């Protein structure tokens, strides 16, 4: 039994979407490892199988329910489970292969996806691009509800992978970056709905990126700046870790901590 | 999805037919595959896309299922045949799932992609 925290939109305030990813981080990381004082997560080697995962539960006001399991490396989503039914994204890896095995185990009916649960792919199916695909309280509890009624028939490919896509970044991403979790507050706050701006979309595809390069950093300055864009688009440069202690909360692991 | 199938017809006893069938246009490699016979329409054999993990109906130790990514083609090697293997006999697939695992296997509805029959006839 991997640990669960729970999440309702039904109700969803600034404080209890906080709380929410807050007690996610938590579990994601014990804060043991940090360099420059940005939490890393645990290194996937040597990683018992018992520590792997953690499960998010989500429900909404139409009082559907889903899990979520989050992979703790990466904070990403592998799969879900839906009633009687479990689904996960195509593992790239044989140890990955491995490892999903071990959730969701009572489950009657158990499919694994062609398709990987990278945004492009995701994309693609859906029909749309993030920037065109809304993220609030509001999308969350639709996204909900698509993924429930998948398992019983309901839901149509395009709209699972448009539904797959908001969960991430709600959810994922929002708990690897301050910055992401900071907009989700704003629309909740103001009651909207929006696609993600630039500034969004970037730290996104920059993660890996932003976790290597802290890590491999000198002194906290980077060898190559990072470019990112404000949530008007335009363009700007990262030279130092300083700068996105504010921004990005949580790392993958690229090496020893020295 | 294109399908295109070889082998069928009349086949005595304790003889063998092999069926093969060819898949496209889609990323076959990650396709979970099935085959399928009616009278009477229900699951004989499939196999995930690494092809690692296979499940048999009555016909297990018999029919073996394969499958060559190479070629996007899966294979039923059918032996012992017995007069009430005569049926028509189905190709599917799944663009959707790579393995499909539980109960869900056998249902003809996991698989979203299927061949015309071919009619296996088992003579006395
Ligand atoms: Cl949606
Ligand atoms: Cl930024
Ligand atoms: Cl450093």
């Amino acid at each position: 039994q991997y640990p669960i925290i729970n999440f309702t939109t039904a109700g969803a305030t600034v404080q209890s979407y906080t709380n929410f990813i807050r007690a996610v981080r938590g579990r994601l990381t014990t804060g043991a490892d940090v360099r420059h004082e940005i939490p890393v997560l645990p290194n996937r080697v040597g990683l018992p199988i018992n520590q792997r995962f953690i499960l998010v539960e989500l429900s909404n006001h139409a009082e559907l329910s889903v899990t979520l399991a989050l992979d703790v490396t990466n904070a990403y989503v592998v799969g879900y489970r839906a009633g009687n039914s479990a689904y996960f994204f195509h593992p790239d890896n044989q140890e990955d292969a491995e490892a999903i095995t071990h959730l969701f185990t009572d489950v009657q009916n158990r499919y694994t996806f062609a398709f990987g649960g990278n945004y492009d792919r995701l994309e693609q199916l859906a029909g749309n691009l993030r920037e065109n695909i809304e993220l609030g309280n509001g999308p969350l509890e639709e996204a909900i509800s698509a993924l429930y009624y998948y398992s019983t028939g309901g839901t149509q490919l395009p709209t699972l992978a448009r539904s797959f896509i908001i969960c991430i970044q709600m959810i994922s991403e929002a708990a690897r970056f301050q910055y992401i979790e900071g907009e989700m507050r704003t629309r909740i706050r103001y009651n909207r709905r929006s696609a993600p701006d630039p500034s969004v979309i970037t730290l996104e595809n920059s993660w890996g990126r932003l976790s290597t390069a802290i890590q491999e950093s000198n002194q906290g300055a980077f060898a190559s700046p990072i470019q990112l864009q404000r949530r008007n688009g335009s363009k700007f440069s990262v030279y130092d870790v300083s700068i996105l202690i504010p921004i990005i909360a949580l790392m993958v692991y690229r090496c020893a901590p020295p | 999805v294109q399908l295109a199938e070889t082998g069928g017809g009349l086949v005595q006893a304790g003889g063998s037919l092999r069926l093969s069938c060819a898949a496209s246009g889609t990323t076959f490699s990650k396709n979970a595959m099935a085959w399928f016979r009616q009278a009477k329409r229900e699951f004989v054999a499939g196999i995930n896309w690494n092809a690692v993990s296979t499940n048999y109906a009555s016909v297990k130790g018999r029919f073996t299922v394969s499958r060559d990514n190479a070629k996007n083609t899966v294979y039923l090697q059918m032996n012992s045949l017995k007069p009430e293997d005569t049926a028509v006999y189905y190709c599917a697939g799944s663009s959707i799932y790579s393995d499909i695992s539980g109960a869900a296997t056998v249902w003809a509805t996991s698989y979203n992609y299927w061949g015309q029959g071919t009619q296996v006839t088992v003579s006395s």
